[PDB]
């Protein structure tokens, strides 16, 4: 997989499009908990198909994922919601307006999520740009538990370079990067809400989802 | 740990 | 001031260096509350010297500032702490290690702040780069209350362009932008801690500081 | 409001 950093970027970009996870169905706070648990599984194998990722030590792979997983989930909801208006596509069969989202026990999260969505709508994000950006957010982790900082930085750099190379086929990359602060704040809001749900103890949550909330 | 199991699959 | 966007970038950069706020002395949780209140005042007049800012409607100037002020304060602590090691220069006369910061009633904030500081240390941030980045963080606000989104976006773009022009005198700008997500998360931690101090009601806080915490 | 006063100074 690392050879995708050495050739032309179109090969890298097509690889990222091919390993995009397929549409998920959800089958109403317990619905999202179930759906988010399953998207963590999907996200883990997605990460493994990102060139460079599997060359990190396992414990650093762990640290990255447990600090960015919600950023990747939230960015997926955002790309799926880009063509819609005041609605959030959590799944193929779970589209929700702001009112619909209060009712599924999300409080103000719908508003937070739509703020991200509007910011990406303003950019007219392409599908190619999204998968490079998603990979780049993975690699921009900032976990306190990272051991080989230099290795994570090196992977970050290649993905950033890939975005630059892609955009040159020229202020556009930076515009993309300037939506990352909002992506990370939004993800942290989603996290705080579901950590609150953990404490209530009403809604049952699967092992993996609990483990990632603890981290 | 659950995470370790899916990573090392 | 807007003419600084039209000429060569060295003029803009020298303007930003000239209007950098001067060193502040602090005269131990009540110390920081006093110091932060005064840095808001300084930050407000700093914002007014940023080209383009004063052309925003007042209510948008208000919205921006009340959503980024802590990001600007935190970024100032970071630049001042760059040459040090495991220490945070809150002021000329208030340097604090992680232990020193627990003792001034900051909990885990020292650790959060040093994480940002190490991330900027890795870059070897120049003073020119810092003032462009600080101005750019101001302009990357994302307030829910912004009315003329197009005007804020236009100011953001000029400051971003200034950074690009500056760096070309060429992946370096992006590296800078990739520290913004951490800057914003760190600022939100500092905010949450001092909002907690508001609720306790022990420590008295000045009007402006309370007003900005409410927002 | 306090903020308005310093902005419009």
């Amino acid at each position: 997989l690392e050879v995708l950093f050495q050739g032309p970027v179109n090969a890298l970009v097509s690889h990222l499009l091919v390993v995009e996870p397929e549409k998920l169905y959800a089958m109403a706070v317990a619905t999202l908990c179930d759906l988010f648990d399953r998207e963590i599984v999907v996200t883990i194998s997605w990460a493994k198909s990102i060139p460079g990722f599997s060359s990190l030590s396992l414990s650093d792979q762990m640290s990255v994922l447990q600090s960015v997983w919600m950023e990747v989930l939230v960015l997926g909801v955002a790309q799926r919601s880009l063509p819609l208006q005041d609605e959030l596509a959590f799944a193929e069969d779970l589209v929700l307006d702001e009112e619909g989202a209060r009712a599924a026990g999300l409080g103000e999260l719908g508003a937070a999520l739509l703020q991200l969505v509007r910011r990406l709508q303003a950019l007219r994000l392409e599908r190619e740009e999204y998968v490079l950006l998603k990979a780049l957010a993975l690699a921009n982790s900032d976990s306190v538990h990272i051991e080989d900082a230099e290795a994570v930085e090196q992977l970050r750099e290649a993905l950033h370079e890939a975005l630059l190379e892609y955009e040159a086929g020229r202020r556009r990359a930076g515009r993309l990067l300037l939506t990352l602060p909002l992506l990370r704040q939004t993800a942290g809001k989603v996290l705080a809400h579901f950590y609150g749900v953990k404490l209530e103890g009403k809604v049952p949550m699967h092992k993996l989802f609990l483990e990632m909330l603890e981290a | 740990s659950e995470l370790l199991k899916y990573l090392t699959t």
